[PDB]
């Protein structure tokens, strides 16, 4: 592994050279343990007090898990106050 | 406003509500406001035609000189004989097809509300030929996109048009006398200007 | 001979508790920063080292004065004023942007020097 | 009918007059979900109306609008399966194209007197040529051509007022709009509101013809020094009002900060006076009763944004008798003494 380089610009060179690669089993290796770690993870903190998605800030306004429940929501409450002041105006308010 | 000498006050006969306007009539021909109106349309249409012009030029010179296309170059460009028709026959369907639309632009200018009106046929399109003012027709025909639906309030569009087409027009006289005395293209000049600006001048043909 | 009326009230007070009025004399308008160098008030405070001013051009907001009644001869501000000094109590003008105006001019202009580093409010009149 | 579109333009004004238009049409077809597709800040009065069903917000008046916004656009009116358009868009082809591309079953639009609105007649079952391609300019009404034939008589009467401009707020409105004046010193059923401010804002819910609609701060310091105060409430289109009038007219003088048309109307309705100018809180005051003086530029303006004064008694009105916004202000002070008690 030892090698003594000679150029002439600086000084002699000691390179080592430990050629290596994780074995081709290993790499399935930690790909099987990477798959049990997305396995364990999915399955626990889909378990898990999920804060955000749980609280009346989400799941009381809209929050069906789109995207567009905020736009739904702004775009038929208006609807919804148009259609109870029409409902007022059927008794004279 | 800046009148294109300063120093120089511009004639009161023309000033400011015109389509980029800068007060330069030092010979008094728009002195007279239907001679004014007159040349406004004549104008219009030379700048467009001009424009015209210097694209057609340009655009088929950067395809000549590059050798994207084999086209001829401007001064010799005439003489190209087509195959289906010739150019004794395209000189009259020019005559024409322009008589037909440079007559109606005339009758316009002279009566706006004509070529719309009565009896005015032409494929029963006479509502595309309103008109809506002078030197801009507008309607679907003319304007499909209709950038400027409004033109009163178009000053910024128009004095695009003027300027562009001002500017086009002193290249299309560049393209007259810079080939009639070099007997090259615009581009061939324009690069021999590039390589060695302080050698290959208009003076610099001795 | 036309002698505008300063006073240039000082931003510090006397330990006795009035304020110090020091009634500057200098002829017309040509910038009040020129002014108040030449006739010897303070103008810049702590700004009034030598590298610590921008030397009348406006690119630092460190010769501010508030000026109270002086809205009778004065230039409107040149937007330097307007954008050095952007939140403030809009009585206070930079003197290396303002400018008392004419030669042929006579006024009581009271200027208070270092609108930073002061204690009172002057208590100004509501305008209009 | 069942379903009809509304193509509107404008703004937050010429929306506004629009509102017999859209009683006129639930009157005449008994039940119809009408929907607008408005520019912004005309979605800002559809709280006003409890009629329609989806209010949205396009600007039609863009003219190369973002060609996926245009095609969404096209689509969803294409979704939503209307019958009739009713556009007063003020357009021809192009834009009836944009209409003729719903499948609707009567395209209806404004179209120029100029030229751009040719080839039009080809996809509209109506034309309706206007005037002054500034449409609001021709003042109040705007629509007597629409309303015209929008219930001709073919069965029955037209009916085509039901007491124009019949806004109407609801609770929450009037609850958020009661915490804004209530932050300021006004009781609930004692004040004059005003909405005309000198300024360079979009909430001023002007017009499009009109110019020089707005009043100014010292010819209004003259005005409030010239009036009684009943708490007369200031109602600015932006914050940087807030200090300019506090430094012209005073720091007791109260401002209500108001940029929404619904919060205006909510601010009308507990109002017991109106100095508005050329703006929408003329028609707003004129809703619900409430008496308003009306300011103008011109008497012949006042005439065409205001046909009805004669009608409600209490909007006794006032212009000037140059152009360019300049009064006695000392009659209207006179006549605000008198309508207001
Ligand atoms: C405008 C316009 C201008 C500036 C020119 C310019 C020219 N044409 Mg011309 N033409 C124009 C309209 C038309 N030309 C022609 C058909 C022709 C022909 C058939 C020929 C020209 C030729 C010429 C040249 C005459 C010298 C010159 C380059 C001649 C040429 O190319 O010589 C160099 C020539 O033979 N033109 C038709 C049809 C026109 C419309
Ligand atoms: C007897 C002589 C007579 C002459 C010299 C003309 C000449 C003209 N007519 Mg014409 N007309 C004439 C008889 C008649 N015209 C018309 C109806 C029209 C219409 C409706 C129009 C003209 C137009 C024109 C002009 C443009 C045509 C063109 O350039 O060719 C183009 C030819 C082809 C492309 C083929 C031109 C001045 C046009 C114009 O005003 O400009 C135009 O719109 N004419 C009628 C029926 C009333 C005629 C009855 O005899
Ligand atoms: C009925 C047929 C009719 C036809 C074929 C044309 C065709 C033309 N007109 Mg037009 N016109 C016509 C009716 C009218 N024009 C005008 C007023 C104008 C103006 C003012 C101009 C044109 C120009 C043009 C050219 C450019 C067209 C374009 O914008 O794309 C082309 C030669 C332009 C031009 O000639 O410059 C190249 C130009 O400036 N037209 C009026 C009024 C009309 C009324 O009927
Ligand atoms: C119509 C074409 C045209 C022509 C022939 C001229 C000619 C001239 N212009 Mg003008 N100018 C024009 C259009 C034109 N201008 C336009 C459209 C603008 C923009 C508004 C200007 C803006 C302009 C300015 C700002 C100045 C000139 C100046 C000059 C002079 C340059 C001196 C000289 O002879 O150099 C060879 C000359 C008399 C200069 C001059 O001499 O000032 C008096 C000058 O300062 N021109
Ligand atoms: C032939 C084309 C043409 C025509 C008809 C006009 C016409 C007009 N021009 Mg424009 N102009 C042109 C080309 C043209 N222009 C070009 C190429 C330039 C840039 C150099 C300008 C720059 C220009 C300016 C800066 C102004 C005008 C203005 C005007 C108007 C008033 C002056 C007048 O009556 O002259 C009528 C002109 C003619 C009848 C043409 C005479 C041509 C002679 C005989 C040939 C000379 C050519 C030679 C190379 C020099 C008039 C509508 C004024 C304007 O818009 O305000 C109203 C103005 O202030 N012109
Ligand atoms: C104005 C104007 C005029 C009068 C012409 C005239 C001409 N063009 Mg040009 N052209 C113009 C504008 C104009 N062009 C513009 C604005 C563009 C872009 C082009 C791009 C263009 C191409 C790409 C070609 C022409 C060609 C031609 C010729 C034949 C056209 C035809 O109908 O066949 C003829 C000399 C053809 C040519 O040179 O003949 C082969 C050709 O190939 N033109
Ligand atoms: C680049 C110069 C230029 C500019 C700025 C304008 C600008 C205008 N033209 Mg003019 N026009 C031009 C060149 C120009 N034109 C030429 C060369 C012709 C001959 C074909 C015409 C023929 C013409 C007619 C016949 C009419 C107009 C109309 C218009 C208006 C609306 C359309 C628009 O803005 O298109 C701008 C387009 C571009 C910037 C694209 C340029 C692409 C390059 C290849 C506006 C004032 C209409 C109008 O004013 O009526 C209301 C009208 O009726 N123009
Ligand atoms: C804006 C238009 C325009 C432009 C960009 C050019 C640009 C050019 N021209 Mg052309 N030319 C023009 C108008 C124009 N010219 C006009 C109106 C004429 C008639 C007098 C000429 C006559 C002409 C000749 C006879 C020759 C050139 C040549 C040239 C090149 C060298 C510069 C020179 O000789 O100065 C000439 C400049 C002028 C005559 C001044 C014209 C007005 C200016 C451009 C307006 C200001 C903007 C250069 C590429 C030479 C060439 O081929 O280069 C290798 C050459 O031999 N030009
Ligand atoms: C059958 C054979 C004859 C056919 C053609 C007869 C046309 C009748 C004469 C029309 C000229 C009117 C001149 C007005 C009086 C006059 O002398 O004006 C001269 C004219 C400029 O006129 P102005 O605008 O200064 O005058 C406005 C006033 O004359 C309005 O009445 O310049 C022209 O010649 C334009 C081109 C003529 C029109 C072109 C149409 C050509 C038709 C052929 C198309 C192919
Ligand atoms: C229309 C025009 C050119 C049009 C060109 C076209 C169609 C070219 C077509 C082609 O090339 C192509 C595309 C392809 C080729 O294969 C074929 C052809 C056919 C060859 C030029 C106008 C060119 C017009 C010019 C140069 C006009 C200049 C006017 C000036 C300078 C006026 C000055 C003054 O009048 C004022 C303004 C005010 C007064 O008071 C004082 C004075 C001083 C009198
Ligand atoms: S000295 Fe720089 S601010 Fe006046």
């Amino acid at each position: 592994a030892v090698m003594v380089q000679q150029i002439e610009g600086m000084r002699d060179i000691i390179t080592e050279k430990h050629v290596w690669h994780l074995s081709d089993k290993a790499i399935k290796n930690v790909y099987m343990f990477y798959i049990m770690f997305t396995c364990w993870g999915c399955l626990y903190f889909g378990s898990a007090k999920d804060p955000f998605y749980d609280s009346e800030e989400y799941r009381g306004d809209g929050g069906d898990g789109t995207g567009y429940w905020v736009y739904e929501t702004v775009c038929i409450s208006p609807f919804l106050i148009l259609l109870g002041k029409k409902e007022k105006n059927l008794e004279m308010h | 406003r800046a009148t294109w000498l300063p120093g120089l006050n511009p004639p009161p006969y023309l000033d400011g509500n015109l389509a980029g306007d800068y007060g330069f009539d030092p010979l008094g021909l728009g002195e007279d406001p239907e001679s004014l109106k007159w040349y406004v349309q004549a104008e219009l249409v030379h700048s467009r035609f001009a424009m015209l012009g210097v694209a057609g030029i340009l655009f088929t010179d950067l395809l000549r000189t590059t050798g994207i296309r084999n086209l001829p170059v401007w001064y010799e460009a005439g003489a190209v004989k087509f195959d289906f028709a010739s150019t004794k026959t395209l000189i009259v369907v020019q005559f024409l097809l322009m008589g037909f639309a440079e007559t109606k632009r005339y009758m316009d200018f002279v009566s706006p509300g004509s070529q719309a009106k009565e009896g005015s046929f032409f494929f029963g399109l006479e509502a595309a030929l309103e008109g809506l003012e002078p030197g801009y027709p507008g309607g679907p025909l003319l304007n499909p996109l209709g950038l400027a639906k409004d033109v009163q309030n178009a000053h910024d569009w128009k004095l695009k048009e003027i300027k562009n087409g001002r500017l086009a027009m002193m290249a299309m006289l560049g393209f007259f006398v810079q080939a009639s005395v070099t007997h090259t293209g615009p581009i061939d000049n324009l690069v021999e200007h590039l390589s060695n600006p302080w050698h290959k001048t208009i003076i610099q043909t001795l | 001979p036309p002698a505008v009326d300063f006073a240039f009230v000082h931003s510090v007070l006397l330990p006795d508790g009035t304020p110090d009025v020091h009634w500057r004399r200098a002829n017309g308008g040509q910038k009040l920063r020129d002014i108040m160098l030449d006739s010897n008030i303070e103008l810049y405070g702590p700004y009034s080292k030598p590298l610590s001013n921008c030397a009348g051009v406006g690119t630092c907001a460190t010769c501010m004065v508030e000026i109270v009644n002086g809205k009778e001869l004065l230039n409107p501000r040149t937007d330097i004023e307007k954008e050095k000094l952007k939140r403030k109590p809009k009585n206070w003008r930079l003197a290396c942007q303002t400018n008392v105006g004419n030669p042929d001019s006579t006024g009581l202009v009271v200027i208070q020097q270092l609108p930073e580093w002061k204690a009172h409010e002057w208590n100004i009149p509501k305008n209009i | 009918v069942r379903r009809c579109c509304c193509v509107i333009s404008g703004g937050v004004y010429e929306n506004l007059l629009f509102f017999p238009t859209i009683q006129l049409i639930k009157d005449r077809y008994p039940g119809v979900q009408v929907d607008i597709l408005t520019t912004e800040r005309g979605k800002q009065t559809y709280e006003l109306n409890k009629n329609v069903r989806w209010a949205n917000v396009y600007d039609p008046d863009d003219h190369w609008p973002e060609p996926a916004e245009y095609t969404d656009m096209i689509g969803l009116l294409k979704g939503r399966y209307y019958d009739m358009v009713l556009s007063t868009k003020l357009a021809g082809l192009g834009h009836a194209a944009f209409l003729f591309m719903t499948t609707a079953r009567d395209r209806v639009s404004y179209i120029y007197p100029n030229v751009n609105s040719a080839g039009a007649g080809l996809m509209l079952s109506e034309t309706f040529t206007a005037e002054n391609t500034n449409l609001s300019e021709l003042g109040y009404s705007m629509y007597t051509q629409m309303e015209d034939w929008l219930g001709r008589p073919f069965r029955s009467v037209p009916r085509t007022p039901l007491l124009p401009l019949r806004v109407s707020i609801s609770r929450k409105v009037k609850e958020v709009v009661a915490a804004k004046y209530r932050n300021a010193g006004a009781v609930t059923g004692k004040f004059i509101v005003i909405h005309g401010i000198e300024s360079d804002s979009k909430a001023s819910m002007q017009s499009k013809g009109d110019a020089d609609s707005l009043l100014s701060l010292e010819k209004w310091a003259k005005i409030i020094k010239g009036v009684r105060g009943f708490k007369p409430v200031f109602v600015i289109p932006h914050e940087k009002e807030r200090e300019n009038v506090e430094d012209f007219v005073g720091d007791d003088t109260s401002i209500v900060f108001i940029t929404t048309p619904g919060q205006l109307a909510a601010l009308i309705n507990d109002s017991a006076g109106v100095i508005a100018t050329n703006t929408a809180a003329i028609q707003l005051a004129n809703a619900r009763d409430k008496p308003c003086i009306g300011l103008f530029s011109s008497e012949e303006k006042g005439k065409l944004f205001v046909p009805y004064a004669e009608e409600k008694s209490n909007c006794v009105i006032i212009a000037s008798k140059t152009g360019k916004l300049a009064d006695i202000d000392i009659g209207t002070v006179k006549n605000a003494m008198q309508v207001f008690e």
